[PDB]
């Protein structure tokens, strides 16, 4: 019964603007998440709930509700535009794509 | 509130955390012995009959066996020790020379185990050879490539590295060894028996040396071990995770009753001035081939325990057991010593069928190696001298190391594997009581004095 | 426990007991500080690694009160006042409650000022152990 | 002999002389107990081995001292009467005869035990630090 | 320096100061001699030779004070008269000129006699050890 | 090559019964018995001190 | 080398042993120094020795 499911299916934002993803949880552990363009290897973004990986700008952050993690971007630039993931312990999230408008 | 003065106190009974090298004293008169040891000093000897104990009442501390450090402390001294004992023996260089193997036939038969090769040595002059043969009881040696002749043979060690003999005078023993923390720090020691590896023990109490931890290096199964007091304890990180390895401790043990049957012959090679290399000549008897029995009644029983204990942290969920995934020889197979042998057994039966917990003679064959990679796995190479006649083994089982497979197995079942490979979880599992805690006589307290006027004497308060 | 000979493993159930109690049979860790219980190989090198360690640490703790005026004492008073700031002015009554464990978690941050203080007690002493008292 | 100037091989000549004699120049030793006449090879680790065990053997007893309250002093009274079963209460008459040599054999087995005397003289002024008198 | 927390690196300009003035803050240097600063190689064994000695300097040291009567005293008083051969009897008029790096070169072939003088003002205690008063 | 590989004695150093003297740490004290008439064991009436041997 | 030579250096070829003793293999390799003292007693100038 260990799913993580992530919505909205998918983002369609302008620019600049700002956004929110969700991965919602049924089991204890850890949480992270992943940037992937297309045509690259996935991207640590943040880990252990909050805290951020190194290199990456102060606008990823994300927020911890219990059984419920959101994750949020604030001016989106052109370059964050990708596939975001969520991943428990082996168990990854059914992954979300952020689209330009 | 009250007039009020500080005041020095300090020879206090208060202390902080912190990790130091710490003595090692031995059992009764085996100091004596020792000398001529290897997992064990030249000597620990102690000055004072420890151990001693006192119970510090209304005392709690807190504790972790994962992030322990005297389990790293023992470990780099066991491997130091370990290969000081190689430093002066003889090397087997020479040795590496294109070996002309074929059947190793015995009296009205043949064995299948082993292979018997001859080879051009050294001997007393440089200048000359002599044709040598002796059995490498062991078919593990390297078929010489590039030639389309599959009788010439080649020892494993020059592929990647050169060896060196155990001598034998040393003698490889699990003498129990006690650690002793230097003056200035103390080690305490939670008495907690329902203890489940990591958070507050409300027991506590402090000794002058540690109990008598004895160096037993084993694969998959924890041997001649200290038992739990009331039941089967598990003890991991954090059971989710799949990753890590979850070390179980039986509060009762079975019994491994096993040998090596064969009445082999030791043999004195002349590879050099004073060099000499000893290996299996002969077998002056029938031959049984390698095997180990564990009691099938007991042993079950051990499982029936153990997979409902498992099933309170995963509940309503039928513990399957199973053999074991890949890996080395090492670890894919119960690996011990025993004797000045290596036994390499193959668990035929240690692993198999569903135990649910809810209750609704086994023969392992067992294969030996003379060549071995220590058990860090890119350690020292040691070459094991044969031991003349039969060997046999009696010994207490007494934890099971574990590992998982995840993630999207079907909900109402999970699937348990051995493990094994890294030499700190089997003393992880006896240094799990453990603290060592630096003494400080701490900083100022208050007092009723008032100021030492003119620095007069006090005798009270 | 009250008493003194006993044993280093004899007293240290102090260790939960109150401050009060705990300041008696305070000798038997100062004489522990010292020996405890203790071809070349690993033990060898430790007989003098972790040997002259205890020496070293042994030396700190009694050159500070050999600096503070309270040389050769297990118990001393000293010209400090005691700042509130510290600590509240009632732990006369709280100690009978507290261990001595207990009471260094409040002093924690405090304790490294506290010794500037001492010093300066000290150096009152110093700054009137020179020049004309002493006809004596 | 009498003097202090002297050398370590000046005065243990009191060796068999009378323990009068033998109890002035006792700084003597005191000063040859510290440091004495005291690549790699047999004397240059026997120079570690030796010296931190000389070091060790000093502060085992100055630590004695600092918890009889005899810190400092050569000579030192302390709070306990002698019982006659360790010795006769006449020693005032016969030290003039025995040498300090000859003395230690009627105490070697009593010496432990008179410590733990010792020790109970000072806790009978550590029961005394903190009742009454010391509010100043 | 007028203050006494100061740092080791915060006094040591007293070696040009006044030799009255240099007298202040006298204790920094008694806790820095203690410690300081401090597979097997160079530095690992250096931290056995240094270390030993410099814990064993330290004990030198100290002893000699113990033995003159100056035990746990930063300045200290001795019961000996000058003896105007080794310096003028007027250096009171003069450490205030003098540093304490300049006085040491006007006793330095005296410095070892002195200390037996030191020694002296001791028998004047050791015969005094003995005799009469301690039935008080 | 019998029984064992041997090692040359260098050119550099010199085999020579140079005078050696035992010297004890602090704390202990090496005795001698003058008696000249001592035969090996039992007492002797006639002990110094010295340094070293 | 590549439509080219390279005066700085010698391409010298030894005779070294396998991880067996008794057999040897050639080898070769680019010593990139001319410092490497030509072998005495023959007049063959192409036989060389390392200078250790």
């Amino acid at each position: 019964e260990i799913v993580l499911t992530q919505s909205p299916g998918t983002l369609s934002l302008s620019p600049g603007e700002t956004a929110i993803i969700s991965c919602r949880t049924s089991q204890y552990g850890s949480l992270a998440w992943y940037q992937q363009r297309p045509g690259q290897a996935p991207r640590l973004v943040i880990y252990s709930g909050s805290t951020r990986a190194a290199g990456i700008p102060d606008r990823f952050s994300g927020s911890r509700w219990g059984p419920d993690y959101n994750l949020t971007i604030s001016n989106l630039e052109s370059g964050d535009f990708g596939v975001y993931y969520c991943q428990q312990y082996e168990f990854f999230g059914q992954g979300t794509k952020v689209q330009v408008d | 509130a009250e007039n009020l003065w500080v005041t020095v106190y300090y020879g206090v009974p208060v202390w902080k955390e912190a990790k130091t090298t710490l003595f090692c004293a031995s059992d009764a008169r085996a100091y004596e012995k020792e000398v001529h040891n290897v997992w064990a000093t030249h000597a620990c000897v102690p000055t004072d009959p420890s151990p001693q104990e006192l119970v510090l009442g209304n005392v709690t501390e807190n504790f972790n066996m994962w992030k322990n450090d005297m389990v790293d402390q023992m470990h780099e001294d066991i491997i130091s020790l370990w290969d000081q004992s190689l430093k002066p023996c003889v090397k087997l260089t020479p040795l590496c020379v294109t070996l002309i193997c074929s059947n190793a036939t015995v009296k009205n038969g043949t064995v299948e185990e082993m292979k018997n090769c001859s080879f051009n040595t050294t001997t007393e002059i440089r200048d000359k050879e002599k044709k040598e043969y002796a059995l490498f009881y062991k078919p593990d040696i390297v078929p010489l490539s590039e030639t389309n002749n599959t009788s010439e043979y080649r020892l494993i060690n020059c592929n990647t590295s050169a060896c060196t003999q155990a001598c034998p005078k040393v003698t490889f023993e699990p003498i129990p060894i006690h650690y002793c923390a230097p003056a200035g720090y103390a080690i305490l020691k939670c008495n907690d028996e329902t203890f489940n590896g990591t958070g507050p023990c409300s027991n506590v109490s402090t000794v002058q040396c540690t109990h008598g931890i004895r160096p037993v290096v084993s694969t998959q199964l924890l041997l001649n071990g200290s038992l739990a007091e009331k039941e089967i304890v598990i003890r991991s990180e954090n059971l989710t995770n799949n990753a890590k390895i979850i070390i179980v401790h039986l509060h009762t043990p079975v019994e491994i009753v096993c040998t090596r049957p064969n009445n082999n012959t030791r043999k004195s090679v002349r590879i050099g001035p004073g060099q000499t290399f000893y290996a299996t000549g002969d077998i002056i008897g029938d031959i049984k081939q390698a095997h180990c029995n564990i009691s099938e009644e007991k042993w079950n029983d051990t499982l029936q325990k153990v997979g409902i204990e498992l099933q309170k942290h995963f509940p309503n969920k039928t513990i399957k057991y199973n053999q074991s995934a890949g890996g080395d020889m090492e670890i894919t197979t119960h690996s011990f010593n025993c004797g000045g042998e290596f036994f390499y057994c193959n668990t035929s039966n240690l692993f198999n069928g569903t135990y649910n917990g809810t209750y609704i003679t086994i023969t392992l064959q067992c294969r030996i190696k003379q060549i071995i990679n220590m058990w860090q796995g890119v350690g020292r190479c040691m070459y094991a001298p044969p031991i003349a006649g039969n060997i046999t083994c009696r010994s207490n089982i007494t934890g099971l190391l574990l590992t998982r497979d995840g993630g999207t197995n079907s909900n109402e079942t999970e699937t348990f594997r051995p493990a094994g490979g890294d030499m700190r979880d089997n003393w992880r599992s006896e240094l799990y009581k453990y603290k060592v805690v630096k003494i400080e006589p701490l900083g100022v307290a208050p007092t009723r004095c008032k100021r030492r006027v003119v620095g007069r004497r006090r005798r009270r308060r | 426990a009250v008493g003194i000979g006993a044993v280093f493993l004899g007293f240290l159930g102090a260790a939960g007991s109150t401050m009060g109690a705990a300041s008696m049979t305070l000798t038997v860790q100062a004489r522990n500080l010292l020996s405890g219980i203790v071809k070349l190989t690993v033990w060898g090198i430790k007989q003098l690694q972790a040997r002259v360690l205890a020496v070293e640490r042994y030396l700190r703790d009694q050159q500070l009160l050999g600096i503070w005026g309270c040389s050769g004492k297990l118990i001393c008073c000293t010209n400090v006042p005691w700042n509130s700031s510290w600590s509240n002015r009632n732990l006369s009554e709280i100690w009978d409650n507290m261990t001595w464990l207990q009471w260094d978690k409040e002093i924690s941050n405090y304790t490294q000022i506290i010794y500037g203080l001492l010093e300066e007690s000290q150096n009152q002493q110093e700054k009137n152990e020179q020049d004309l008292l002493a006809l004596d």
